[PDB]
């Protein structure tokens, strides 16, 4: 059937207020960077 | 201090964690292709911190400075001293003799 092709694309694939509180999951996030 | 040293150390560590989120923070914007365009504040003021601190460790760590005068180290510079001509050195002295040859 794929002999005869009309319309065809592309589709891209599924991707893979306080400073303390930004700290502190800035700081988790990079343990558990190290960790993995 | 010497413990000054050791400040500039984690100065630069502190750096380096910052440089750590920057790279994620832009991979955020490589996985989040949006118009934001700008750092989150907390990590550009840990970094200007950082710089900040290690700058002052290295205010410490550059040294003393020195008097232009020349004469400074020369006032405690006794006659006894810079009379005795290394290069022309006698041993025909009592010290020999005295002591236990």
């Amino acid at each position: 059937s794929l002999a005869e092709v009309v319309c065809l694309e592309m589709v891209d694939l599924p991707l893979t207020d306080g400073l303390l509180g930004m700290f502190l999951k800035r700081l988790s996030s990079q343990l558990i960077l190290l960790q993995a | 201090p010497s413990l000054w040293k050791g400040l500039v150390g984690i100065g630069l560590f502190a750096l380096a964690h910052a440089a750590f989120s920057a790279a994620q923070h832009r991979s955020y914007m490589r996985l989040t292709e949006k118009e934001d365009e700008s750092l989150p504040i907390d990590i550009v003021l840990q970094t200007l911190l950082a710089f900040a601190v290690t700058c002052y460790g290295i205010v410490h760590i550059a040294g003393e400075f020195k008097d232009m005068d020349a004469t400074s180290e020369l006032k405690n510079k006794t006659f006894d001293t810079l009379r005795n001509h290394p290069s022309f050195y006698v041993f025909n002295h009592r010290g020999r003799v005295l002591f236990r040859p």
